[PDB]
């Protein structure tokens, strides 16, 4: 029993994270065969961090201006390209621990696991939400530009996510492996802004279920509701459309709970409408929507306790 | 402003 | 920005998990040099669980009797004995992978990095509370026993818990890494129950300092209170009493913020009379207590957002 | 009744 905010463990990621300077800034890389990524923000100068132009930034930089260090052993850069919003460094040694790996693009409101690292040496690691806004809340300092979000599968490391940025409030933008910004964001300190944020609907319902496995109703009821009116409802508080293709994934968690999905929603809609009564779930006095269907079926027994 | 969080 | 339940990177520790099987009983173990750990629950048969005796059981055991797997090679055990409630199994082979380490007996109070594993392959991280009634609210199923607990202080782990049971209230029950209880309980499944429980101050007050490090100030107030005062309401809302102790250890969060460690008293003295009225601190509803002192000061940067 | 969480 017992449900928490669950990481990865993150051994195989740990054994592939480097340290990039170019002149005076540094950040962290990502090590795999014998290529370094990193965000290519590690060519910006801190005066030209406005409207920095990374291609005429790069042109002027050759192999050797790249500093790679992996712990004790530097690695030296034989060959360098940009490719979208990373560069990727091409070194004369196949990182020995380089896992079983896959890049992924993620959807929102899909979670990962976080390996925070500074200077190439990881500090912690968490796991977060894709919001719908394509932002994270993580946590993050400055050196942390260059750090990693993951998932592993069997023995596979999905990488899904590159740390690059922290907005004005507080909240954080990255890319896929491939540089690919989430969201409409860009790689200059010009004025960005997250768009507005809406609650992970089909999260909040896996994670009443979850709290229905550990052996917690208190807030289920004898009511039902139709996907449409249920809908209507999470409009009003800024809750993301629940979709037939949500109720099909949360088909499992259903099953193994007795709790037709369309019941949990009427449980929801009156959580919504009446808030909690000083009442807790699973130890949160919020409605928590950072656990998507599966992370709830990795985590929790087969067994319901009845 | 958005900052792009290396380190110097 | 942000603030997070943090784990430790769990890399050091995974390279350190083994299986081992006695009968018809599977738990994981700990392999540091030539010694694997693991509960003594593992000599257990299923009938005799209400009341073994552990000396008894383990006198009519032979070193061949102990099947350990370290992933793919089994570990051929060479003598075995048994320390409190742990057993420790010589092994032929030294660990390649053992990293420096130390084993430490925590206080209540005090966080530590969980890693959840199952025949002998780690599944997850999470970071937990030693609970002042000397349990952890950790998420466990069938398998986990002989799942570690853990610091890491530079490159040294030091190991502070290995799991056992879950008691009735679904919380957790287990000893340090040298066999013996945190608590009053025991390895066998006779009734036990968990003592009333407290939330730990110093950490609570430890959190809103995070909060203000980050940005957040609205819950702060222009009074000051006395520590018996304080005390006094504290005792009245089932928190654990502040001593002078835990005021001085509170000293380098009070000095990055400037808000007196009283200070900060009256602001949570407020909160526990009033509640939060529907806002939230750092993405919480509730006062959260399993962040230390250490913790915050670990996550946070060093400057505190004006 | 507390359960050691070994498998069977």
């Amino acid at each position: 029993s017992g449900f928490r905010k669950m990481a990865f463990p993150s051994g195989k990621v740990e054994g592939c994270m480097v340290q990039v300077t170019c002149g005076t800034t540094t950040l962290n890389g990502l090590w795999l065969d014998d290529v370094v990524y990193c965000p290519r923000a590690v060519i910006c100068t801190s005066e030209d961090m406005l409207n920095p132009n990374y291609e005429d930034l790069l042109i002027r930089k050759s192999n050797h201006n790249f500093l790679v260090q992996a712990g004790n052993v530097q690695l030296r850069v034989i060959g360098h390209s940009m490719q979208n919003c990373v560069l990727k460094l091409k070194v004369d040694t196949a990182n020995p621990k380089t896992p079983k790996y896959k890049f992924v693009r993620i959807q929102p409101g899909q979670t990962f696991s976080v390996l925070a690292c500074y200077n190439g040496s990881p500090s912690g690691v968490y796991q977060c939400a894709m919001r719908p806004n394509f932002t994270i809340k993580g946590s993050f300092l400055n050196g942390s530009c260059g750090s990693v979000g993951f998932n592993i599968d069997y023995d596979c490391v999905s990488f899904c996510y590159m740390h690059h940025m922290e907005l004005p409030t507080g909240v954080h933008a990255g890319t896929d492996l491939e540089g690919n910004f989430y969201g409409p964001f860009v790689d200059r300190q010009t004025a960005q802004a997250a768009g507005t944020d809406t609650t992970i609907t089909v999260n909040v319902l896996a994670w009443l279920y979850a709290a229905v496995i550990n052996g917690d109703r208190w807030f289920l009821n004898r009511f039902t509701t139709t996907l449409n009116d249920f809908n209507l409802v999470a409009m009003k508080y800024n809750y993301e459309p629940l979709t037939q293709d949500h109720v099909d994934i949360l088909g499992p968690l259903s099953a193994q709970t007795g709790i037709a999905v369309l019941d949990m929603c009427a449980s929801l809609k009156e959580l919504l409408q009446n808030g909690m009564n000083g009442r807790t779930i699973l130890g949160s006095a919020l409605l928590e929507d950072e656990f998507t269907p599966f992370d709830v079926v990795r985590q929790c027994s087969g067994v319901t306790f009845q | 402003y958005p900052k792009l969080q290396s380190s110097q």
